[PDB]
């Protein structure tokens, strides 16, 4: 399937790409670069996800305590 | 396994590999875009093979999640409805392809990559049943659009027509957003299956209809805004017009048919009359004012008015002959008008001009083109053993047996319809030649010979023998035509 | 105007690095800042052509 | 007692780190060894390396934030609000120092006080969003004006810069003045000035027997000079002027920064001055007159920086419609709506200071745009599509859930004058697009390449905003939890 | 004979703020703005292009008033970009655009006054 | 320059100059063809849209109208051009900047001779 | 040994297995209205 990895190295890639572009300078211009944009774009891309799945169970707990507090109205 | 998500990621990986490719190599650019266009039409037509003809579920669903609850996600799914219109646009991109083959070198790869940009864009709106994410895909079109009538128009009237086409696109795709919002705040989802089984009280329907017309009938132009079609059609190139009106108007049609006649079956039947009243009038106006036009290019965009407003006659007639009858038109027509483009783009590469004036004799210059633009003159004028006669029929009675005299005005369509499209083939096939105004002549080419045929063999086919067709979409066009009712 | 020619063409490696360095470092002025600071940078006679070439002699 | 001291090393540390680069500056700068060097660019370097350093500081320490709440409870409150608010605050300021290194070296601005005094306007706003009482709500506000005070002056030698100055000056001198008046008639109302406190004395007596006149019109006041701060009108009495005449390194700070502060304070106001919904009506005007106003004077702007200003204006409305309907989702839009708004703007500004090289002023000057840069015009084009709120593009998704949220509270009226706004903003942004590729000017305006750091600022901010439709489900999530925990 | 470009040459007289007078050479069928731009009476960095849109009057100049017959009448926006940057809302009723004058043989001789420089950096 | 224009070497967008091109102080309006041994004396301005045949010569304070074909070495009028060929002109110039771009890269940022200069110095001591 | 045969045997092979389907659906609607029940009982909730 499509991982956090391979479209992180995309972006990366990209990243780097439309930087050369940006500045008039052919698109490979520095390939040790571009590695180490593929290399950041993983990284940043798998951390995307795990601070989403953190940030998802917070929102849950956070909702559940609202919930709660909303609920002893009734009483 | 072939789903969805391949279809629709090949243009993605077509125009990603054409922007990171130098523009001097130019051979190596069209290469690829037609290759990509290719791959893309046979993963549509391998789709049709394995689609299931029984079930009214829809199929291929595939779901990403969109908001962080899952409240809204992008789901994508075909039924017998959608499934031809995917087709249809996934074949005329390596057409348009095509078009722009020999001066592709001035256009550059920012040419191949709005048009598959365009694909991309155009395939997600007919398989998309999330109410949200299809009014962001419907809307994402003007992006391309824009930049195709502006950057490669031909006169300076390029600025106009695309502030006006904006602008119109604009005030109807907000007002159609208001709408979508006020049904996502009550109901509390937008899926369209969850919609569809949510009774929505009576007064709310009357409003969220017209909010929905309101978008829609732009994009179907119906009567008082059918004034940015011409302008914004006449301006643009060749390839630009078959995507406008090849596809661009089967939005309002198609959002007719998936989100309007179902969620609202009440508010559907109270405003019956209303439509058939305006498509009656639009299509005694308009077949009557294709007589006095002199651009070429302006006459057949008037015969499509004519058309897709007979069309809409088809689908609030609710029944198995209208509804299902109409899609047949769409079909016909997106085959039928964006051939008759080509011819006209033929003529217009050649000779750097449209009215019709100019034109005169060439039946005896160009016999290729003469026979090739005759047989889709009776494919427009509604002639049996052509693909439009199937749909006009069909929709007709359907029609006569809810209305009879709505079917009979709008049988003065094709009494119309059969009176310019032959006086125009007259005028510039027929008669004598003009050696004072043009005299170099050069008939049709390789690659427009190629071009034409799998429009002449799609438009016998599906007149001859539109079974195939027709039993794919029965058991999804009837589920379609009784949604509320249960008797 | 031989002579400008001749006194360029000639220069060894280590000129060349100085004079490249001087004309970037003078390339664009701050006269706000100099002012501020009390101070006026002015372009080192390496960087200087003599007036004998100049469109009408211009000395300053 | 050291430990006490956890909660704020992300402060301490950015004033230390401020501290020795005034030191080291004004050591450097005047000396005769090294012949005055001109030494902004490596000040500023340095500067980004301290506020990319407190960032790690208070990113990481994030259940430390609520240490030793009891003592320091007087002073300011911390909590999960304030820490998103501060690390996007720090993120934004780190993307302007990157921006404004090429202003160093071209235009050769060689004072180094300019880093200094960004990074204390940093220290203030991050002061400013933990404030929980008016007196230290006040401070930081005078500290971060002061500093732009400082700022938008620099260029002495320019006629625009001491104007806008000065009106900077005079007009947030008096929005200050109007701010205080109305703390001083609430504090003589209540006798209090802790948020707590003023939050338990007027969330019972919701003007149900009488209204106080005194409690109303200090918040009448504050609303007013906070209004003035973030400029909706009728308050933007000298805002297009200040852009204007403003540098533009300079101008592209003072619209980013100070708004995410000023409304984390209006957000910490609202959570206790929510009395019988008065500054919803207020801002409910307050928004409807921007976004008109905004919309109708964008068209008749020939200059770029102008225009810039008239649509922050406009997007200041449509945020203060997610004030005007006071709820979580509300709150949540509005929040969503500052940070696609904050990259938006990062991504245009960065944009003109790549033309600023050239010395652009006007929209006509980039008309050839796309045949001498064809990937710069694209980019250009993205952003002013973004902002009009095209569907495909990141600016729709705020506009989208504002509009939602608007709609959830029951203000028909909000909807119309969005979309009448929105049209109209469409259609202006559209204009300049028309310009880059469409026009064929006779004479053409050629500009030099870009720098690193603003060319990989716009291919991510680019790529955000292109794809932020795909995978938006983390900002939602984000600003869930900052609107629930502004109470809870 | 041949096409020379003197054939399309305007002697033009422009006088500089302090007083003085300068003879400066035009081609007829472009911009005064840009017969003042080649002897550098007009900074080029301030009007680079001439464009009415691109322009808040860097190109404002003085026609005499026996030599203002013989050129195109004002436009709604020459008088509202002349109104604007007036810096106190007047017509001097005499005053022309630069970059909205376009030279002619028939305007041999044409004296123009520039008035003092405004700042257009930011 | 003797026209008295300001004397300024200017090529503007689009221009094609052949190869033996001789020009001093000579202007080129935007989308011109300047011809293989063309001499473009001082003070001599070319109008926009313009081609100049090969071998041309044209002697100070000479001007090529706007949309001609102009040679010879006194250069004279020849004809006027048409609508294909001044909208073909700038076409010629793309296709030549496309061909100067393969040339392009061709060539690293920095080249590799200061490796042989090492090893002559060592061949000789330093 | 035919064409016809093969080609048979393949559409089969790629045609969709029908129950599984129907159930899908049947339980995507459960679950979307379940959701959207908590999601509007969440929009229910007061910002004090
Ligand atoms: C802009 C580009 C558009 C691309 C998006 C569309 C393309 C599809 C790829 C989307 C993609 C990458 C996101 C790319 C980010 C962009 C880069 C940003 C800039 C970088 C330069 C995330 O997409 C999935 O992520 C899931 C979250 O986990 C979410 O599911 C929701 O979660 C619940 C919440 O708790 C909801 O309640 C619930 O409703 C849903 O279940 C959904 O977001 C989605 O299903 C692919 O998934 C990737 O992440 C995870 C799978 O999870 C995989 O590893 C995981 O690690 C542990 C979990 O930490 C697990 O323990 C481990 O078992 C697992 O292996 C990866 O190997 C890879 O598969
Ligand atoms: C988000 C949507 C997804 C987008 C895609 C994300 C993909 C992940 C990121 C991929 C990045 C790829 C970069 C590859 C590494 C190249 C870095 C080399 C830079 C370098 O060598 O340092 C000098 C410049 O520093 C620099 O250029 C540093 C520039 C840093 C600018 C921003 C600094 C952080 C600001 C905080 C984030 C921005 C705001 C966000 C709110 C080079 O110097 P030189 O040789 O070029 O010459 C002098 C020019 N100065
Ligand atoms: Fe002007």
């Amino acid at each position: 399937p499509i991982s956090a990895t391979m479209v992180g190295a995309l972006l990366g890639l990209g990243t780097q790409m439309y930087s050369n572009a940006l500045r008039k300078l052919p698109y490979m211009r520095h390939p040790w670069e571009h590695v180490v944009g593929m290399g950041l774009g993983a990284v940043f891309a798998n951390q995307l996800v795990k601070w989403d799945v953190k940030l998802k169970e917070d929102l849950d707990v956070m909702l559940a305590k609202a919930r709660a507090a909303n609920e002893r109205r009734y009483f | 396994y072939f789903n969805l998500s391949g279809l629709i990621l090949c243009p993605v990986l077509g125009s990603i590999i054409l922007l990171f490719i130098p523009n001097s190599r130019i051979r190596l650019i069209r290469l690829i875009g037609l290759c990509a266009s290719l791959i893309t039409f046979l993963y549509s037509l391998v789709l049709w093979i394995q689609f299931d003809s029984s079930t009214a579920k829809f199929q291929f669903v595939e779901s990403l999640r969109w908001l962080p609850y899952e409240n809204i996600n992008f789901y994508l799914g075909i039924d017998g409805i959608s499934l031809f219109f995917v087709i249809l646009t996934t074949f005329l991109i390596p057409i348009c392809i095509l078009v722009g083959w020999s001066g592709m070198r001035s256009y550059g790869k920012e040419y191949i990559i709005a048009f598959l940009i365009c694909e991309f864009l155009m395939i997600a709106v007919f398989c998309m049943l999330d109410l949200l994410l299809f009014y962001v895909f419907f809307e994402s079109v003007l992006i391309p659009m824009f930049i195709i009538i502006g950057v490669w128009g031909s006169r300076q009237r390029k600025i106009k027509a695309a502030y006006q086409f904006f602008l119109y696109t604009l005030l109807g795709s907000l007002f159609m957003l208001l709408a979508i919002l006020l049904i996502l705040f009550q109901t509390g989802t937008t899926d369209l299956q969850i919609l569809l089984t949510t009774e929505f009280s009576e007064r709310r329907q009357i409003f969220l209809w017209i909010a929905f017309f309101a978008s829609f009938a732009v994009k179907v132009p119906m009567v008082p805004v059918h004034i940015w079609l011409p302008e914004a059609h006449v301006e643009a190139p060749t390839a630009g017009s078959v995507i406008l009106a090849g596809i661009l108007l089967k939005f309002g049609t198609y959002g007719f048919l998936r989100f309007s006649i179902p969620m609202f079956p009440e508010a559907t039947l109270c405003f019956t009359p209303f439509i058939y009243t305006l498509s009656a009038i639009a299509i005694i106006y308009t077949s009557l004012t294709t007589l006095r036009q002199i651009d070429l290019k302006k006459i057949i965009a008037y015969s499509s008015v004519a058309h897709m407003n007979l069309v809409t006659i088809g689908m609030f007639s609710l029944n198995i002959q209208g509804i299902g009858g109409s899609i047949l038109l769409m079909l016909s027509h997106g085959l039928v008008s964006s051939a008759l483009f080509l011819c006209v783009g033929v003529l217009y590469d050649r000779h750097k001009t449209r009215l019709v004036r100019y034109y005169g004799g060439l039946v005896s210059t160009m016999p290729n083109f003469s026979t090739i633009f005759f047989f889709f003159t009776l494919a427009n004028m509604s002639l049996p053993g052509t693909s439009s006669f199937i749909g006009e029929f069909l929709i007709l009675v359907g029609a006569f047996q809810r209305n009879s005299l709505v079917a009979t005005l709008a049988a003065l369509g094709m009494i119309l319809g059969a009176a310019y499209s032959l006086w125009l083939y007259n005028r510039v096939v027929s008669g004598n030649l003009k050696p004072d105004f043009l005299h170099k002549f050069s008939d049709l080419n390789g690659r427009e010979v190629f071009i034409f045929i799998p429009f002449l063999v799609g438009l016998v086919w599906m007149g001859v023998y539109p079974k195939v067709f027709l039993d794919c979409m029965h058991t999804s066009v009837s589920n379609l035509v009784q949604h509320g009712k249960f008797h | 105007l031989a002579q400008i020619h001749a006194s360029e063409n000639s220069k060894s490696f280590e000129q060349i690095e100085v004079e490249r360095a001087l004309r970037k470092k003078y390339a664009r002025k701050d006269e706000d800042y100099d002012s501020m600071l009390g101070i006026t940078r002015e372009t080192p006679p390496e960087l200087i052509l003599p007036d004998n070439v100049l469109p009408g002699g211009k000395p300053v | 007692m050291f430990n006490l001291f956890l909660a704020v090393f992300p402060e301490i540390f950015i004033i230390n780190a401020t501290f020795i680069l005034l030191i080291h500056g004004v050591v450097f700068s005047t000396s005769k060894k090294y012949d005055y060097p001109p030494l902004a660019s490596n000040v500023g370097w340095l500067g980004l390396l301290s506020v990319l350093i407190t960032l790690l500081l208070l990113a990481a320490g994030a259940p430390l934030l609520t240490i030793a709440h009891l003592f320091w409870n007087n002073l300011f409150r911390r909590d999960n609000f304030t820490y998103f608010c501060q690390i996007f605050l720090l993120l934004s300021t780190a993307g302007t120092i990157s921006m404004c290194f090429d202003f160093f070296d071209q235009e050769r601005f060689d004072a180094f006080e300019f880093i200094v005094l960004i990074l204390l306007s940093t220290c203030g706003m991050l002061f400013m969003i933990s404030a929980y009482d008016l007196i230290a709500m006040y401070l930081a506000i005078e500290l971060q004006s002061l500093c732009f005070y400082v700022i938008a002056a620099s260029k002495r030698k320019s006629e625009f810069s001491t104007e806008a100055g000065l009106k900077y000056l005079i007009l947030g001198a008096f929005s200050s003045g109007i701010l205080l008046f109305g703390c001083s008639m609430i504090y003589g109302s209540t006798g209090a000035t802790h948020f707590d406190q003023l939050a338990k004395i007027l969330t019972g007596y919701e003007i149900t027997g009488a209204r106080s006149s005194g409690i109303f019109m200090g918040i009448l006041f504050i609303a007013v000079g906070f209004l003035f701060k973030i400029t909706a009108v009728p308050f933007h009495m000298w805002a297009p002027d200040i852009y204007e005449g403003s540098p533009t390194p300079v101008t592209a700070f003072l619209s980013i920064a100070p708004k995410i502060s000023i409304f984390a304070n209006i957000l910490r106001v609202f959570i206790y001055g929510s009395y019988g919904a008065t500054l919803q009506q207020i801002f409910f005007f307050c928004s409807i007159a921007s976004m008109i106003l905004g919309a109708l004077a964008a068209m008749a702007q020939t200059k770029v920086k102008r225009l810039l200003a008239y649509s922050s204006i406009g997007h200041v409305g449509y945020i203060c419609i997610g004030f005007s309907c006071g709820t979580i989702e509300g709150i949540q839009s509005l929040l969503i709506g500052i940070f696609i708004y904050a990259l938006m703007t990062m991504d245009a500004f960065a944009i003109v200071l790549a033309l600023r090289q050239t010395r652009v002023k006007y929209i006509a000057d980039l008309g050839a745009l796309a045949k001498t840069n064809p990937i710069l015009a694209i980019t250009f084009s993205i952003t002013m599509f973004s902002y009009a709120g095209i569907p495909p593009l990141a600016g729709f998704c705020s506009k989208f859930y504002l509009f939602f949220a608007a709609l959830g509270c029951g203000a028909y009226f909000l909807a119309l004058v969005g979309v009448v706004t929105s049209v109209i903003g469409c259609f202006y942004y559209i204009r300049l697009v028309k310009r880059m590729f469409f026009d064929t000017p006779r004479t053409w305006i050629l500009y030099e390449p870009m720098d690193r750091n603003k060319s990989l600022l716009l291919a991510m901010t680019s790529f955000f905003i292109t794809l932020f439709l795909l995978y938006p489900s983390p900002l939602f999530s984000v600003t869930h939890q900052m609107a629930l925990s502004l109470y809870l | 004979g041949s096409k020379k470009v003197s054939d399309r040459i305007v002697k033009l007289s422009a006088i500089d703020p302090d007083g003085y007078k300068q003879d400066i050479i035009g081609l007829s069928g472009q911009t005064l703005l840009r017969a003042l731009t080649h002897t550098g009476l007009i900074d080029p960095a301030s009007h680079r292009l001439d464009d009415i849109e691109a322009c808040s009057a860097e190109c404002e100049v003085q026609i005499a008033e026996e030599w203002l017959e013989k050129l195109p009448p004002r436009t709604y926006d020459e008088e509202y970009v002349l109104k604007r940057s007036s810096r106190s809302r007047i017509l001097n009723k005499h005053s022309r655009l630069g970059c909205q004058v376009v030279l002619t043989q028939e305007l041999q001789g044409m004296v123009v006054a520039v008035p003092e420089a405004k700042p257009w950096d930011i | 320059s003797p026209t008295g224009l300001p004397a300024q070497t200017l090529i503007d967008r689009y221009v094609t100059v052949g190869a033996y091109s001789l020009l001093r102080s000579c202007t080129i309006e935007p989308e011109c063809i300047i011809g293989q041994h063309s001499i473009l004396m001082e003070g001599s301005l070319v109008e926009t849209r313009s081609i100049l045949e090969a071998g041309s010569v044209l002697p100070p304070g000479r001007r090529i109208p706007s949309g001609e074909l102009w040679g010879g070495n006194p250069a004279r009028f020849i004809r006027t051009l048409t609508n294909e060929e001044t909208l073909e002109i700038p076409k010629l110039a793309v296709a030549i900047n496309h061909l100067s771009g393969d040339y392009f890269s061709e060539f690293l940022p920095y080249s590799t001779i200061y490796l042989e200069v090492e090893k002559f110095k060592k061949s000789l001591g330093i | 040994g035919f064409i016809m045969e093969f080609a048979e045997n393949l559409v089969l092979r790629l045609m969709e297995n029908p129950e599984e389907r129907d159930r899908k659906a049947r339980e995507h609607i459960y679950e979307m209205h379940e959701r959207c029940k908590k999601i509007k009982e969440m929009w229910a909730l007061p910002i004090r």
